[PDB]
């Protein structure tokens, strides 16, 4: 609403069409085809979901899906349910779990399940966007998948907008260009003559840590 | 409550031929360039728009330079419209005047790639099988209008057999990318000014000719540059039929070319003739593409450390001072860095092959 | 003044005694345009005189006026002639001494100026490029601190004798050195180059004062022109007037010798350089740039030698002197004050702009356009009063007869300035008698 | 059909007082296919009803244009989906291996006067020249002579032989210039005329003698 | 910062000169080899900016040739001169190639003149153009090296010059036309040099000015590969562009059959 009053929201339909899921999961269903249709059709869908709703349950994205994913914010559950809180307390006394350490690994893991969707192999790449300042935190930002948190480069943490436009920019013209599978042979895919090398067989068990 | 202290003392301390295989011989060439309001963005300095058409204008030179035989059309999509910009024939004089007055053109709008393509399509849908038909695209915006459904458009330029290929400028388009794979045409991404220039001599090149080409023995008339000189009673001056097709006055010249079919009179070649469609060509525009029929294999390079032999390079002369040596597959001759580019980029050819 | 301006202005007789020269040849054939060039060419093996109609039916119509040029400039410096072709026609045949000399030197045959002076073998006191060019640029450096009368400059009189006779310095008082004048600091104002090719015009205006053939000096002049630098040449086969002036380029720095009696001498750069005047050395690689502009009309100067200093205090007020450093400001009075002494706005900023600092280069303008500006303006603010004696007529009692008088003055070319609508005018002092007496017969007539 | 035909498109407001419309048709056809009830409006009340002006006026001071907290918001999400999801629905309303190469070294090329000298002999020539030049010396003199070089003369002289012809005729002025465009029009009637008879021509079909005949 | 380069490509054919040599004609290769020496002398003498290269054409391989007179010059000439007396000293016929080199000298002569090009500082241009004498008969198996010379010649846009002595060649006159230099048989052999100086030695924007004779009418007909022939109108193969008079269901070069239903 906000955006609509400020007119800011209009710009980004004359780019981009727009649509924004309801309560209702019947119209969100044609919502969400109207999306991948336009996806599909060389014009811009923008979807704007929560990390609750349907979309980050049981909605998964193609490369060309997702392509951008933007968390605004970390999801920390409303904390005025007495129901969280007597599950809080209860962890707490019998696990010894602090119930803001809870609520952060759960918005961690929203986002995670919310942004961990937009890629499908070696050959889909996607954007990821966490626009928070709290994301930096040290607790916060050791709360993510170790896949996703080792490709966090600590150039990228609290950048701007335009920082971080730049930057999109460098690496969808990186990640457009052609490529070829027989590039992965020997780092990232193996074939059946080197699943045979006992070095290839070393850097996979040095691949793999347990705790 | 960085205010408690601060201090910068210690900072003051001291301190790519493909194999041998069938070619577009003939092209029928379309430029689509697009025209929304994104061109303004300064991505290529100064902006879009200027370095597109300065690249395009060598593009065509460089392609008219490589393929005399080749047509180019250009099309500008811009306001979710297309306009046939430079009608499509084989003048560099013509093309070349057209981009540099639409340099001063406006940009705004939305492109529309449908419109586009559908435009092409009509003018290609009257040319002969054997001749090819490809299109390329300039895709600045990421998003475009299609009054209609473009995969019906999709499947009958698929039908027709016309390659697209598309170069975007910002990222890739996953219905482009459908596009130029079911067309046959590839799909590149600018990267830089440098990476765009790269692209287009790639596509200077003609593509290798897929099994749906055909294969016709077309007739071709070569007419010799008949001038007839005052003294002789023999000379008939006439306006060149080209000439006529301009609102300016033509020049009536003494001789040129005459058509040997329908004695058509012509001021340019290779021009096809416009009467009896003979495409009155000359000897040195046919052999003009001889050198992608025998395309220059790359030399070996071994460091001049590993290479015990003589120390002057065999096409200049000149002291082999250079890290790497460049030796020939056939002559195995001794040829420098500069020697070696000039000859795989330009001459195509090794002297000592030729002795 | 160029080369080519002083020898077209030479007599007939000593044009063809340095003809005999081949040297002299082939620097007159690299001096000439491109038109003549190609014109001598042709000419080159052609035994008959070419008709003239026939010579301009060779160029283009439009350049008529470059092919007139061309042979305007042939026929001044006689390189070739006109003939009494047999018909009435007037042929054009090269100079068949010039034309003999340039073959000589061209298809070979004749005699070496030099006697391969390798028959004295290696020099034991050889020196090296950058030596000879470091002394020429210290003889230099020693002649314009003389000029400017620093005690550390001690030259010979007769050197001091030729700057009188130039007229840089007078010496108005005996025993005192001479004063210099306002030619002399646009002398010192110009560039190296330009102030040896200055000298050397100087030096041949009058070189028969000091009774030495011209015409040899000219030809070893351009022998030295195609010398190579760094290679000595033989002493012997010169006259006394050729060695005395060779003492004179040694010590001007142009020719390098260790002692009076060597046999050897080392043409340097300069002296390459020293023919072609002030062009044709389009690549001159000169000393950095140590000259840094501010905004505020601040000079910082990265400059040592007192000579850098007293040109820059020349037009600036010096403020401070540092070891590695000059700081000097920019002011109106010291502009006006070298401007009253004779020196001109354009000597200054071009001067300024030879020594750029190679930061300031890196600015698309050289030097700030607003302080160019400034200096501009300081130097016609001088100029704002425009003196000019004469006599003036305003008592015409009738239009005929003031036009009539003024269409007289015009004819005489006398008149200084006019004013029809008041029937007033200005003529000059000199002219002012041929006019009174001129007005005066008039009425004498009526 | 772009989105844009609704934010960019805003009532103008002139200097003084001027609501410049500007309703070019193509917005309102794009407003019809998105908004089809905008269409049924005007149909049951342009002219009638109301006049176009005036419903144009109620348009932009209905809360159809002016959407702009809970029922708000909802509004004007289910406003902007139904837009987009109009705008969706009316957007769909081989390997060469020559034989012969040799032809490529003398192609296009006609067959020359490439002559094959005497037998054995010409050898001894070569020993000839080979021993002829073999003690060379320059020479200057011998290079050229003056009546060598008058004759180069006159041959570049002008109307010698090496100056072929000389100058032409202005034909410019000799054809008026009403009779140049004449000239000008007939050659492009029988340029068309004579493009459309090849056109026919390979003559396969019955059809194309005919018209053929027509065209002579 | 105009530096004009003239490379000079000299027929060292030794059949036709020794042909020349039994007619005891006025003009020999002594002349011949003097007046390219006058020449080059003559282009390095107008400006201290030219610059010459002089390459031998031998049928055995391309030789890079390069007291009162110029020293620079005399260098020059006693290079020139040990180079030629070297090369046909040693110059031994071995065997039936009797055509010369000339596709390979124009070879190595354009990658010099790309070397000093590229050793050529930004501060200067160095214009550049080649003049060719012809004295032998023209080759037939070097046409498609010809032609890719003279493709890149026009690329760099370099001009070429061509001066027949004896035999003409309209692969010449082709480049001439093509590359924009100037093409014209010498009558008088002993004469030679001064059509050097007269029309080849000014540079183009001097030719500019300069009146000369008009270029010789060139002509671009094409033989039919079946026979050999010239023909007007012939019937261009769509894949390997092999070009027969007569209509053909399969082409002789690339082997393909036309799919004409
Ligand atoms: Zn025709
Ligand atoms: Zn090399
Ligand atoms: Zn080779
Ligand atoms: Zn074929
Ligand atoms: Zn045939």
């Amino acid at each position: 609403a906000s955006w609509y009053e400020q007119g800011i929201l209009e710009n980004i339909q004359r780019n981009k069409l727009l649509f924004i899921e309801t309560q209702d999961g019947a119209e969100t269903s044609v919502a969400l085809e109207k999306y991948q249709e336009a996806c599909e059709n060389g014009r811009g869908a923008i979807l704007l979901s929560v990390a609750r709703g349907k979309v980050s349950e049981g909605i998964d994205f193609v490369h060309h899906y997702g392509r951008a994913v933007i968390m605004f914010g970390v999801p920390y559950v409303y904390t005025q349910s007495r129901i969280l809180k007597a599950r809080l307390e209860y962890l707490r006394d019998q696990f010894q779990i602090r119930e803001n350490d809870f609520l952060t690994f759960d918005a961690m893991r929203h986002a995670a399940q919310c942004v961990g969707r937009a890629i499908r192999g070696k050959t889909d790449y996607g954007l990821m966007v966490f626009a928070d300042k709290r994301f930096a935190r040290g607790d916060k930002r050791g709360k993510l998948p170790r896949w996703i948190q080792e490709h966090l480069t600590d150039a990228n943490l609290n950048l701007t907008v335009d920082e971080g436009v730049q930057v999109a920019k460098y690496f969808l013209r990186q990640m457009a260009q052609p490529f070829h599978r027989e590039d992965q042979l020997g780092l990232s895919l193996l074939s059946l003559e080197q699943l045979e090398s006992e070095e290839t067989l070393k850097r996979i068990e040095q691949i793999a840590q347990q705790l | 409550r960085w205010e408690g202290g601060y201090e910068r003392t210690w900072e003051i301390l001291k301190e790519e031929h493909h194999g041998q295989v069938r070619l577009g011989m003939m092209r029928h060439l379309y430029v689509v360039v697009d025209g929304s309001r994104t061109m303004e963005d300064q991505d290529l300095k100064p902006n879009r728009l200027t370095c597109t058409l300065k690249l395009l204008e060598y593009f065509v030179e460089e392609y008219f330079d490589q393929n005399p035989i080749s047509q180019i059309g250009i099309i500008v999509t811009k306001s979710k419209r297309a306009e046939k910009l430079t009608e499509l024939s084989g003048n560099p004089r013509k093309h070349i005047t057209s981009l540099k007055k639409a340099v001063d053109m406006t940009c705004h709008g939305e492109p529309s790639l449908y419109n586009s393509l559908s435009i092409a399509m009509q003018t290609l849908k009257h040319m002969p099988g054997h001749t090819s038909r490809e299109v390329l695209i300039i895709f600045s915006s990421l998003t475009t209008c299609d009054p209609s459904n473009i995969y019906d458009l999709i499947k009958t330029l698929k039908a027709a057999k016309i390659r697209v290929s598309v170069i975007g400028l910002s990222a890739e388009v996953r219905v482009c990318t459908v596009l130029a794979r079911e067309t046959g045409g590839t799909y590149h991404v600018i990267l830089d000014e440098s990476h765009y220039k790269e692209l287009l001599t790639h596509h200077v090149s003609p593509p290798p000719a897929s099994s749906s080409s055909e294969c016709s023995l077309i007739r071709m008339g070569f007419p010799q540059h008949t001038i007839a000189s005052l003294s002789d009673q023999d000379a008939k001056p006439s306006f060149s039929m080209a000439h006529l097709d301009g609102n300016t006055e033509p020049g009536l010249t003494l001789g040129g070319y005459f058509c040997p079919q329908c004695r058509a009179k012509y001021c340019e070649l290779p021009v096809e003739c416009k009467i009896c469609g003979l495409t009155l060509v000359s000897a040195p525009h046919l052999a003009r593409s001889y050198h992608h029929l025998f395309p220059l294999d790359a030399f070996q390079e071994i460091p001049l450390e590993e290479y015990n032999g003589e120390r002057f390079c065999y096409g200049c002369q000149g002291e082999l001072k250079d890290q790497h040596v460049y030796v020939c597959a056939v002559c195995q001759n001794v040829f420098c860095v500069d020697c070696d580019v000039f000859v795989h980029d330009s001459l195509h050819c090794c002297p000592g092959c030729i002795h | 003044r160029n080369l080519q301006e002083f020898l077209g202005g030479l007599s007939p007789g000593v044009l063809d005694r340095l003809y005999g020269h081949p040297a002299t040849c082939l620097a007159v054939f690299r001096e000439l345009p491109s038109l003549a060039k190609n014109w001598v060419m042709r000419m080159l093996f052609l035994e008959q005189p070419l008709p003239q109609a026939a010579v301009a039916l060779w160029v283009k119509k439009e350049f008529s006026k470059a092919q007139e040029e061309s042979t305007g400039l042939l026929s001044g410096l006689r390189i070739w002639h006109t003939q009494l072709l047999p018909g009435g026609l007037q042929g054009l045949i090269l100079n068949p001494i010039f034309r003999q000399n340039l073959r000589i030197a061209l298809l070979g045959g004749g005699k070496a100026w030099s006697d391969d002076t390798s028959q004295l073998g290696p020099d034991k006191h050889a020196r090296d490029v950058p030596s000879l060019d470091k002394y020429a640029e210290e003889r230099w450096e020693v002649v314009l601190h003389f000029m400017v009368g620093s005690p550390s400059a001690a030259v010979s009189q007769d050197l001091a004798q030729l700057l009188s006779q130039a007229g840089l310095m007078k010496s108005t008082e005996p025993g005192e050195p001479p004063c210099i004048t306002s030619a002399g600091f646009q002398f010192l104002l110009l560039d190296t180059p330009a102030q040896l090719w200055y000298f050397m015009l100087q030096y041949l205006q009058t070189a028969q004062s000091r009774g030495m053939d011209l015409v040899e000096i000219l030809s070893f002049l351009f022998q030295l022109s195609f010398s190579t630098l760094g290679k000595d040449y033989s002493v012997e086969g010169m006259s006394d007037s050729l060695l005395n002036f060779l003492q004179h380029l040694r010590e001007f720095g142009l020719v390098f010798q260790r002692k009076r009696k060597s046999r050897r001498y080392y043409p340097t750069r300069l002296a390459i350089n020293l023919s072609s005047g002030v062009s044709g050395a389009g690549g001159t690689v000169h000393q950095p740039g140590f000259i840094v502009v501010e905004t505020n009309y601040r000079l910082y100067a990265y400059t040592e030698s007192e000579l850098q200093i007293a040109l820059i205090a020349l037009f600036s007020e010096m403020l401070y002197r540092f070891p590695n450093m000059v700081v000097a400001q920019v002011t109106r009075e010291s502009v006006q004050q070298a401007i009253a002494s004779g020196i001109t706005a354009q000597q200054i900023i071009h001067f300024l702009r030879t020594r750029a600092h190679p930061v300031m280069l890196k600015q698309t303008p050289v030097l700030p356009p607003t302080i160019t500006d400034q200096i501009r303006l300081w130097e016609l603010e001088r100029d704002r009063l425009r003196f000019t004696e004469g006599v003036l007529y305003n008592q015409f009692l009738s239009q005929v007869d003031f036009e009539l008088l003024l269409a007289h003055a015009r004819e005489l070319g006398v008149l200084v300035f006019e004013n029809s609508a008041k029937r007033l005018m200005v003529v000059t002092p000199a002219g002012h008698s041929d006019v009174k007496r001129f007005w005066k017969r008039q009425k004498h007539s009526s | 059909i772009s989105a844009a035909f609704l934010a960019d498109v805003r009532p103008q407001t002139d200097g003084c007082n001027g609501l410049r419309y500007n309703l070019t048709s193509d917005i309102i056809e794009s407003i019809f296919r998105t908004y089809p009830a905008v269409k049924m409006k005007y149909a049951e009340n342009v002219p009638h009803n109301m006049t176009e002006k005036e419903f144009w006026t109620r348009f932009f001071q209905s809360h159809y244009f002016h959407r702009d907290k809970e029922n708000s918001n909802a509004a004007i999400i289910k406003r902007f989906n139904h837009h987009s999801a109009m705008v969706l629905a009316a957007g769909l309303r081989i390997a060469l291996n020559l034989k012969k190469s040799d032809r490529y070294y003398h192609g296009p090329t006609p067959i020359q006067s490439l002559q094959y000298a005497t037998s054995q002999d010409i050898i001894n020539s070569f020993q000839s020249i080979r021993q002829e030049m073999e003690a060379y010396t320059p020479k200057l003199t011998q290079v050229l002579s003056s009546s060598a070089a008058s004759s180069t003369i006159t041959a570049l002289s002008p109307g010698g032989a090496l100056m072929q012809g000389g100058t032409q005729q202005a034909i410019n002025q000799m054809v008026p210039n009403d009779i140049q465009s004449e000239l000008k029009h007939l050659y492009v009637a029988v340029g068309e005329l004579l493009r459309h008879f090849w056109s026919c021509f390979p003559v396969n079909t019955p059809f194309l003698e005919e018209k053929v005949v027509k065209m002579k | 910062d105009e530096l004009n380069l003239l490379v000079i490509v000299v027929d060292a054919n030794p059949i036709w000169w020794g042909k020349q040599a039994l007619k005891e004609s006025q003009f020999t290769l002594s002349k011949c080899i003097d007046a390219v020496m006058v020449l080059g002398n003559s282009h390095l003498f107008m400006n201290r900016s030219n610059k010459l290269a002089v390459i031998a054409s031998h049928i055995q391989e391309s030789r890079f040739l390069y007291d009162g007179k110029y020293e620079l010059l005399t260098s020059a000439n006693e290079v020139i001169v040990e180079e030629i007396k070297d090369l046909m000293t040693k110059s031994d016929i071995k065997g039936q190639h009797t055509e010369t080199l000339l596709a390979g000298s124009l070879a190595k002569a354009l990658c010099y003149i790309h070397r000093m090009n590229k050793e050529v500082k930004d501060n200067q241009e160095m214009k550049s153009r080649i003049l060719v004498i012809k004295a032998a008969e023209d080759s037939a198996l070097q046409y498609m090296n010809f032609m890719n010379v003279i493709f890149a010649a026009q690329k760099q846009n370099i001009l070429i010059d061509a001066c027949v002595l004896d035999s003409d060649s309209g692969l010449l006159q082709q480049a001439c036309d093509i590359t924009g230099g100037l093409y014209l048989k010498v009558p008088q052999m002993p004469s030679l040099l001064q059509y050097l100086l007269w029309v080849f030695l000014p540079d183009q924007d001097q030719r500019s000015q300069l009146i000369l004779p008009p270029p010789v009418h060139v002509d671009y007909r094409a033989a039919c590969f079946c026979h050999r022939n010239l023909i007007e109108i012939g019937y261009v193969c769509s894949v390997c562009l092999s070009i027969f008079c007569n209509f053909s269901p399969i082409c002789t070069t690339c082997e393909t059959a036309f799919k004409i239903s």
